[PDB]
């Protein structure tokens, strides 16, 4: 009924284990929070900002029509001010 | 004679019977076999109904052009309502096969039997010394049939948007509901695919795991199954050998050991989940409908950008557009 | 007895809570995005 | 693709001359078409009588023009008939009828002017949608 | 005191089953939160109330509740004066620290039994004596509590009374119907369509001359409960046991919770539309009067018009021969209400009173519940599952009716459970089956 | 004929219903 | 030999299981759940589907997802390097890209996990009904995410990862396939809610037919996890069933080979009923019913009812439910009833 590892119970309830992650677990927090509070989360996946779904005018959608082009189009739709 | 009706209830009670008929069973019984005998009769000779009240018969039988898959007992009159609608309220069968007099006297009959019929899933436990709660089980599915064929009537105002009693007729009650109550995006309804999802998976888990961790006492070329006789004194499957197994398929903790814990899991699980479904149906019948995403996500500038949940009602709209064509005269569908 | 401290459960526990942590963080900031 | 001023400038009067509604009023507007408009008026049709929209063409052929800022808060003190030939503030949300219709007590000059703006902006948005009904839902 | 050693964590108020003392303080501190929602809620709501505006239009199920008894509402339903909202809100809230107080008090301090400490108090479960007594000084609390609403009615204010003469107004009742041909005739009515059974009510004399009678039969009952036993009959079919009693008190609730599901769905009385939203058959009805009232004003003869099914678009006949409106609100005929009432005639809707009777408050009124119709998503958005976001709006008649439908189904759920053990408990293998005397293996093979 | 097969078919399994529950194989314990 | 030594590692005893399967399973596994995660939450749907599908557009758990790449891909496998998205990360999420990610990847990760079970099973000395138990979802995957989509003109019309995004999967089925006319799926459900009947019904009946073994009324402790003799009273659950419904079992071994049989062959004939509506072979009509319909405009079922249905499905749909192929229905071609 056991094995090597180091019964959770007892790590969970370490001093130690909270010394060390009371700066941990916050930290992968707020660095997920700048990722996108810096904007930066929209480059990396090429999601659109709120004012990036269409051009001003433009009520048409940006919709990729064909496969070996297609990057070539996308770059196209981002051109138009969207 | 130690007294004839003394004698009457020790039959009735008599656990001795092929098939114990209880004091619920004397209620169950007849109204059974009459919504059984009505229900047959219909379903093969009867003639159109008027479901929508608007003078629009709809043939559901077997001799006036229906098979199997499309036919079925067409629900009452919208004429009708919520009222009561028996043999004796109309002034000929002829009327009453008309404004599908038959769908009250099955669906009546048959949910007074049912609700019997779990009434003596306790009777027999209880003549026999077994625990309840095998009925509290049975609750679960009849609830539904409760909801779908009373209390959704109920809720609307009539008994003609109840389900009809058919294949094709049950088709029509879902892919409609769907148009006015978006039942995919209630809360109840995905506990129900949940339980029901989970049920059919765990009934596949344990199925698989004790079959697969049968003690040998058979032959290479003798059915598995003769290896055990009815009426054991010890178990014919190794538990601690079936724990062995999938506490390594994900990890110990997360695995029964427990016979009782894993039958109560296997039991509680698709029960409360057809519970909240059928409470889903019995919820929409007032009208408390699934969550309404549509136009949610706007751009900077106010433009509409769509979600999945924006193609779900396009869906919808045909649905809704096109159901009961005839029978709307005003914009909106409050009925 | 003298447990150790970096197993394979310790990696595999972490393939996940890292990540969703981290998630947890970004999709908390999201819900003050605005138009 | 952002709610500019540009779009925000809808006209004042009859006389050609025009007025900009700020991203304060707009939302305002927006918060109080729902207050006491969208009951009936939900994405500009007409619940209790769909013959008539608050599209900007249909307020433009209306007797008097409701397709500026004055027409439409005219009519929020004295309803009219389209062709303008009765006045029906008995039958419905009005200033001179507040009392009968309660959600209109609050509202002030400042709150019709707002509501105004919001009919004639949405289309500008929106387009056939804020005409039409489940159609271009 | 109680551990592992009596039940498991997760059954452990039932280790209180046989704790008279402790049983108490848990059903006083339970008491209390009852009177806290009350109190907590009823703030809750009028710090969000808008007087100027429908009650059913804010979420409120309390302050109708309290409007329904005449108190700060007038004509039409008009908001007067908002403190006796926040007089029943605050007082309550009070109550509930009395009663938190004593149930504290009874659960971790007080005696843990009751028979000793006092045996007035303190009872047996098999005491057929004791727990019709105390069965009776509850059937008397009730009793004067049936009697607080009659007083109210008669003497204190009166109620709101939507079928008021001059229009929907609070009116003192003073002249209850005593006759009993009348009042126990709702028992013997149908429960389907037209007779309505107890949610048929449709006037105030009825509500208050019904509940003169319950009282009294309430508090009598009390008083023979205190100065008797149960009978032969009585005893040889019931199981005496504590989770015996809870069953059928469980079972209880549950009907009462399907009666009150249906009372707020189709009750207009009781049930004011003016508080509450108007009801399921009311909003539908109300459409094809707006309609009625349009069309007919564009020139067109509503009497003889032919809709596409040659059925009639706006008039239509019943299956008894009354005049009723067209459409699918074909199924909504039996639907009575004041602003429809006046163009009702002997024989169904008048087309005369229709014709050029009808009052412009009624075109406004039938506008007003049309498009305020019991439609709505659980995320709050009025209409049809097709509609788009703008209206946030349930109505009240739909969260109630919800809500207590899956409350009184699940104590059905309850009853059967409890009723279930009870019987297994009583007789005494709810705990498995006799390994060494198996029931089944003395009875015949019936093969 | 097509409603004639409907029933048949229907027919023969409210039969083996019957015979499934009155003429099974009696359940016989221990000594089986 | 180090492949015994590598062995060895592998097969050891932990609190997860790695073994051989592992090196297939895990790494899969946890791309196509970590690539779903990822996609729910980051990457859109605009440039595939002009539709928002992650927490950061505004989507809620609900209408989250991984959609489906366009239907100028063709069955491209939309790879990183391929021709497509040409190394490019952020064009490769914006074509949908992840899809595939996540597809291929949880199929393999389907693959190993079968694996896995059969792995364990040897070793543990078991028979392996556990993974013949499992190949009914592996078929539903194959069929619908795999195979169906290769039979249609892309991966657009195969079912894009979400909660929304599969309802719209189902009236689809509904308003084009017909599916639920289509016996392969009723014997499916039949499979499903049955197998869901058996779940319930065995519990059920195993916790109130059990002997007493213990003295508390939590009858929970009182378990022998030491086998021995049966916990519940398998001769009076025979003599209850068969009073009270007529039938019931007496051999738990066929009993809980049933219950691996009825949900699994269920699954199976559901799986073939979609690998006939790739080539749209489906089961749409009733000849002998159209022809009747078509003479005679009084004859109505349930049946020619849901086709109207179907009729409306398609047509309001269509347009922002295939982009790709520029739809214009004007208002006056649209089917409608009377009023609505
Ligand atoms: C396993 C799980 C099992 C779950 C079982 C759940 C059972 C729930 C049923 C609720 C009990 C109904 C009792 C009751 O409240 O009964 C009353 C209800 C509702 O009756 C209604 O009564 C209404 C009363 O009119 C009222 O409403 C009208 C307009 O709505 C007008 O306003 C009018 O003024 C006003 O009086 C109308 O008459 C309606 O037509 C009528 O349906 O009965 C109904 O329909 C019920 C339909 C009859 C079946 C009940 C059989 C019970 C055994
Ligand atoms: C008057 C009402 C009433 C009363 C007094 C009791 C009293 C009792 N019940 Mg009981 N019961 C009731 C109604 C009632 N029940 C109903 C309506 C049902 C149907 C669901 C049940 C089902 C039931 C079962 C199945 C069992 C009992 C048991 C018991 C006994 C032990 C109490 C217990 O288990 O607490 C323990 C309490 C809990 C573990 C709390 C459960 C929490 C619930 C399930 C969640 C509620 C959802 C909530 C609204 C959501 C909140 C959101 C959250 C995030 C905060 C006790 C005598 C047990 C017993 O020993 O039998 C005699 C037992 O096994 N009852
Ligand atoms: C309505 C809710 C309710 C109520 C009134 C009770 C009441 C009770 N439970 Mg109980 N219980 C409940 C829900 C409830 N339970 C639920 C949901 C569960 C499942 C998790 C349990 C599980 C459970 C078990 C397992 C046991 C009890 C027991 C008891 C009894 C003794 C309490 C005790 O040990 O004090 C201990 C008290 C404390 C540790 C301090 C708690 C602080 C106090 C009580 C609350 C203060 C309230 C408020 C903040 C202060 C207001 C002060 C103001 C008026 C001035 C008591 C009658 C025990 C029993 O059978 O009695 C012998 C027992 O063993 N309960
Ligand atoms: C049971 C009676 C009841 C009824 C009819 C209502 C009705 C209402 N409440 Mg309310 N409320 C209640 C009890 C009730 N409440 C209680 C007991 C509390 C204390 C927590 C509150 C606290 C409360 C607040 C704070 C507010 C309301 C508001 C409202 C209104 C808006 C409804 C809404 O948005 O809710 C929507 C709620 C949901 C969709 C949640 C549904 C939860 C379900 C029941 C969970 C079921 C899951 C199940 C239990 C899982 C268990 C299974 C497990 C054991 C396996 C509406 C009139 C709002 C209002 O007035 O604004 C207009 C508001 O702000 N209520
Ligand atoms: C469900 C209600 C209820 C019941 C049955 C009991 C029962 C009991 N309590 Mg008690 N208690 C309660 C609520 C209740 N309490 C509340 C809410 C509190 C908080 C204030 C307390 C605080 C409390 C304390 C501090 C003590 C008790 C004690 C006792 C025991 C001795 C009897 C006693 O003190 O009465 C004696 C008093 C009377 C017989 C007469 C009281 C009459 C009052 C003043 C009028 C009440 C009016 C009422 C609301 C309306 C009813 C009239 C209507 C029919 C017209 C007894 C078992 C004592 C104890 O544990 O001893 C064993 C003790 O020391 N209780
Ligand atoms: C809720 C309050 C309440 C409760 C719990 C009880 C409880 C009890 N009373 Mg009782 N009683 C009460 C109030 C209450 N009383 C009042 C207010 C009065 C004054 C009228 C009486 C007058 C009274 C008398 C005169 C007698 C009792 C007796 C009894 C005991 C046996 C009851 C029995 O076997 O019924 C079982 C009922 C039946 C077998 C008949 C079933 C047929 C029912 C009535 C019709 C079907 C019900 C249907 C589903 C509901 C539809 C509604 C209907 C109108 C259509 C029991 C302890 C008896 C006793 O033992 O004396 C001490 C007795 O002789 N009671
Ligand atoms: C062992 C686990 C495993 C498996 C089976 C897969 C499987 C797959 N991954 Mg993958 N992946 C894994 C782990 C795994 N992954 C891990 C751990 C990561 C994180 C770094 C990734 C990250 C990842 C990304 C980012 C992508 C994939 C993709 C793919 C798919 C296409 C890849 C391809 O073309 O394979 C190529 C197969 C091989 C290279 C095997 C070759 C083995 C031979 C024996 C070696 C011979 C080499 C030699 C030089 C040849 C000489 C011949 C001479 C003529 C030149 C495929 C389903 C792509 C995808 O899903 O597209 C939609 C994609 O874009 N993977
Ligand atoms: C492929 C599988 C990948 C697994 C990746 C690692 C997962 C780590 C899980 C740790 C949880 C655990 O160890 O048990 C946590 C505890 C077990 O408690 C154990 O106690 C032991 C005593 O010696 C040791 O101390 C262990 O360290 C301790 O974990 O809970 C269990 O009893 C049952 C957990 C079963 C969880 C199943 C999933 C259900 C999750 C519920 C979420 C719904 C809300
Ligand atoms: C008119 C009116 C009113 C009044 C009412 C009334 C007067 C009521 C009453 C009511 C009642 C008065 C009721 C009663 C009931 C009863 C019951 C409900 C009973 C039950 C019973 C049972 C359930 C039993 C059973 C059994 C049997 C039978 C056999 C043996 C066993 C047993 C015991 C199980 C009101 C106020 C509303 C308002 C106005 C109107
Ligand atoms: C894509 C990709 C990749 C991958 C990555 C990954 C793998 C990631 C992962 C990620 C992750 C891994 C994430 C996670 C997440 C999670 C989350 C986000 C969660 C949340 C949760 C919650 C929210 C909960 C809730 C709940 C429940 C459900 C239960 C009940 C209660 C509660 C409420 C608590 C790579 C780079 C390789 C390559 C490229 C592509
Ligand atoms: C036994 C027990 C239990 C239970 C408990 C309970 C149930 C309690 C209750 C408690 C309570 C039942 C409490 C109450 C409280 C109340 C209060 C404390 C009051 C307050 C009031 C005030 C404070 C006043 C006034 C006001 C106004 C007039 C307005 C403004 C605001 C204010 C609010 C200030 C548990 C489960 C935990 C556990 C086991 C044991
Ligand atoms: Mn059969 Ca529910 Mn769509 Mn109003 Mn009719």
């Amino acid at each position: 009924g056991t094995t090597g590892e180091r019964p959770f119970s007892d790590i969970i309830t370490s001093v130690r284990y909270w010394v060390i992650h009371s700066i941990t677990i916050p930290a992968l927090f707020i660095a997920g929070w700048l990722f996108v509070s810096t904007g930066l989360a929209y480059d990396v996946f090429g999601t659109p900002r709120p004012d990036s779904y269409y051009a001003q005018e433009q009520r048409s959608i940006p919709l990729v029509t064909d496969r070996f082009e297609a990057k070539q189009q996308v770059e196209t739709f981002l051109e138009q001010l969207k | 004679s130690a007294n004839l009706w003394e004698r009457f209830c020790n039959w009735v009670t008599s656990t001795d019977n092929r098939l114990y008929v209880g004091w619920f069973g004397v209620i169950m019984i007849p109204t059974l076999l009459a919504a059984t005998i009505c229900f047959v009769i219909a379903f093969i000779a009867a003639p159109p109904v008027d479901i929508d009240g608007i003078r629009e018969p709809v043939s559901g039988s077997l001799l006036y052009g229906n098979n199997i898959i499309t036919g079925a007992v067409v629900p009452s009159s919208n004429a009708i309502g919520l009222h009561f609608y028996p043999i004796w309220e109309a002034a000929s069968l002829d009327e009453w096969l008309y404004n599908g007099g038959p769908y009250q006297l099955i669906i009546f009959h048959f949910l007074l039997g049912a609700s019997c019929y779990m009434g003596r899933q306790w009777e027999l436990s209880y003549r026999l010394g077994m625990r309840p709660w095998i009925c509290v089980a049975y609750s679960a599915p009849l609830a539904s049939a409760f909801a779908v064929f009373l209390i959704y009537p109920i809720g609307q105002g009539s008994f003609s948007d109840g389900m009809p009693l058919g294949i094709s007729g049950t088709f029509n009650f879902m892919i409609v509901f769907q148009a006015e109550h978006n039942i995919l995006m209630h809360p109840f309804h995905q506990l129900g695919v949940a339980g029901v999802f989970g049920g059919a998976l765990f009934c596949a888990m344990h199925g698989s795991l004790v079959t697969s961790s049968l003690i040998r006492e058979t032959t290479e070329t003798e059915s598995a199954n003769y290896g055990y006789k009815f009426g054991q004194e010890e178990e014919t499957y190794n538990i601690v050998a079936a724990h062995g197994y999938f506490g390594r398929l994900i990890f110990q903790y997360a695995s029964f050991n427990n016979s009782r814990s894993l039958h109560f899991f296997l039991a509680a699980w698709p029960v409360v989940g057809v519970w909240f479904t059928a409470l889903g149906i019995s919820t929409m019948a007032f009208n408390l409908n699934g969550f309404n995403f549509n136009h949610s996500v706007i751009d900077a500038k106010g433009n509409v950008i769509n979600t999945w949940a924006d193609i779900i009602n396009r869906a919808n709209l045909g649905m809704e557009v096109m159901h009961e064509r005839n029978a709307h005269n005003f914009p909106l569908d409050l009925a | 007895v003298s447990y150790p401290i970096f197993t394979v459960r310790w990696v595999a526990v972490h393939t996940l809570a890292v990540p969703t942590i981290f998630f947890l963080g970004a999709i908390a900031a999201m819900q003050f995005i605005q138009r | 693709a952002e709610l500019t001023p540009e779009v925000l400038t809808v006209p004042l009067n009859s006389e050609g001359k025009t007025i900009t509604l700020t991203e304060k009023q707009y939302l305002e507007g927006k918060r109080l078409f729902q207050y006491a408009c969208a009951s009936c008026h939900v994405g500009g049709i007409t619940k209790t009588n769909p013959s008539l929209d608050l599209r900007t063409e249909t307020l433009a052929l209306a007797t008097p023009p409701r397709d500026n800022i004055e027409g439409l808060v005219d009519y929020m003190k004295n309803p009219t008939t389209y062709d303008g030939e009765q006045e029906i503030a008995e039958v419905h949300p009005s200033l001179r009828s507040a009392d009968i219709f309660p959600k209109m007590r609050n509202l002030t000059e400042k709150d019709l002017v707002a509501i105004a703006g919001h009919i004639l902006v949405e289309p500008k948005i929106l387009g056939d949608k804020w005409g039409g009904g489940k159609v271009y839902y | 005191d109680q551990e592992s050693s009596g039940f498991a964590w997760w059954a452990g108020n039932a280790r209180l089953i046989n704790l008279s003392g402790k049983l108490l303080g848990a059903h006083v501190a339970h008491a209390g939160l009852i009177v806290f929602w009350a109190g907590a809620m009823t703030l809750f709501e009028l710090a969000h109330f808008i007087p100027e505006k429908p009650m059913y239009e804010q979420g409120l199920i309390l302050i109708p509740h309290i409007a329904t008894l005449g108190w700060g509402v007038g004509p039409g339903g008009e908001v007067v004066d908002t403190f006796p909202f926040f007089v029943v809100g605050v007082v309550h809230l009070i109550s509930s620290a009395v009663l938190g107080f004593g149930g504290v008090y009874h659960a971790i301090r007080g005696p843990e039994t009751l028979e000793e400490y006092s045996s007035f108090f303190g009872y047996d479960w098999k005491d057929k004596n004791k727990m019709t007594t105390i069965l009776g000084f509850h059937l008397i609390v009730l009793g004067i509590g049936a009697l607080l609403l009659v007083a109210k009615a008669m003497f204190f204010g009166g109620l709101y009374d939507t079928w008021a003469p001059g229009g929907g107004d609070v009116r003192v009742i003073t002249n209850p119907t005593l006759d009993p041909r009348v009042i126990f005739g709702y028992l013997l009515k149908s429960p389907f369509g037209g007779e309505g059974w107890i949610v048929s009510v449709n006037n105030l004399e009825d509500v208050v001359g019904g509940h003169i009678w319950i009282g009294l039969i309430c508090i009598a009952g009390g008083i023979w409960h205190i100065l008797t036993t149960p009978f032969g009959w009585a005893r040889r079919a019931f199981i005496w046991s504590g989770e015996a009693y809870l069953s059928y008190s469980l079972g209880a609730l549950s009907m009462m919770g399907f009666i009150a599901t249906c009372f707020v769905w189709f009750n207009n009385t009781v049930y004011p539309s003016e508080f509450y939203g108007p009801t399921g058959p009311e909003a539908s009805q109300a459409q094809a009067m707006t309609f009625l009232i349009r069309d007919q004003k564009l020139g067109a003869n509503v009497g003889s018009a032919q809709g596409p099914t040659g059925l009639g678009k706006y008039l239509m006949r019943s299956p008894t021969g009354e005049i009723i409106f067209g459409g699918e609100t074909m199924r909504f005929w039996d639907f009575r209400g004041p602003w429809l009432e006046p163009l009702r005639g002997p024989n169904g809707l008048d087309l005369n009173k229709i014709k050029n009777d009808i009052q412009p408050w009624q075109e406004r009124r039938a506008a007003e519940y049309m498009t305020h119709a019991p439609l709505g998503s659980l995320n709050s958005v009025g209409g049809v599952a097709t509609e788009i976001n703008s209206v946030n709006f349930v109505s009240p008649r739909s969260w109630l009716a919800t809500s207590h439908f899956v409350l009184a189904f699940f104590f059905l759920v309850g009853h059967l459970w409890h009723a279930g053990r009870a019987r297994a408990a009583a007789a005494g293998f709810e705990k498995g089956i006799d390994r060494e005397s198996e029931p089944v293996l003395s009875m015949p093979s019936l093969d | 004929m097509e409603t004639i097969t409907y029933v048949f078919i229907f027919a023969c399994i409210i039969a083996l219903f019957f015979f499934a529950i009155f003429f099974r194989e009696p359940p016989r314990i221990t000594k089986k | 030999g180090w492949f015994d030594i590598l062995d060895d590692w592998l097969k050891r005893d932990r609190f997860v299981f790695v073994g051989w399967s592992g090196i297939l399973l895990f790494p899969c596994a946890y791309l196509a759940l970590g690539g779903w995660l990822t996609g729910t939450t980051f990457v859109t749907s605009w440039y595939t589907h002009g539709l928002a599908s992650s927490y950061l557009e505004g989507c809620n758990f609900l209408t989250v997802a991984v959609s489906t790449p366009a239907n100028s891909m063709g069955h491209s496998l939309l790879l990183l390097w391929g021709p497509e998205a040409q190394g490019d990360f952020t064009r490769w999420c914006q074509l949908g890209g992840l899809w595939t990610f996540i597809a291929l990847h949880g199929a393999f990760g389907l693959i190993g996990f079968m694996l896995r079970q059969f792995e364990i099973a040897r070793l543990v000395g078991v028979r392996p009904y556990n993974a013949i138990a499992f190949s009914a979802p592996i078929a539903v995957f194959v069929s619908v995410f795999l195979i169906y989509p290769l039979g249609q003109s892309s991966w657009f019309f195969a079912p894009s990862f979400g909660v929304a995004a599969i309802f719209r999967f189902l009236l689809f089925f509904q308003g084009f396939h017909n599916w639920t006319l289509n016996p392969f799926h009723m014997m499916g459900v039949a499979g499903v809610l049955g197998g869901a009947l058996l779940c319930a019904i065995h519990g059920a009946t195993v916790e109130n037919t059990l002997f007493q073994d213990g003295e508390g009324a939590s009858t929970f402790r009182a378990f022998n996890p030491t086998q021995a003799e049966e916990t519940y009273s398998m001769v009076t659950a025979n003599r209850f069933w068969s009073q009270i419904f007529g039938i019931a079992f007496s051999n738990k071994r066929w009993l809980h080979f049933f219950m691996l049989f009825v949900p699994v062959t269920g699954l199976w004939m559901s799986a073939i009923g979609v690998v006939g509506l790739a080539l749209n072979l489906r089961s749409y009509d009733f000849i002998s019913q159209e022809i009747r319909a078509a003479e005679d405009p009084e004859f109505e079922t349930f049946y020619t009812k849901n086709l109207l249905l179907n009729e409306g499905i398609r047509a309001w749909m269509a347009p922002q439910d295939q982009p790709h192929e520029n739809f214009v229905f004007p208002e006056e071609v649209l089917p409608r009833g009377n009023a609505l």
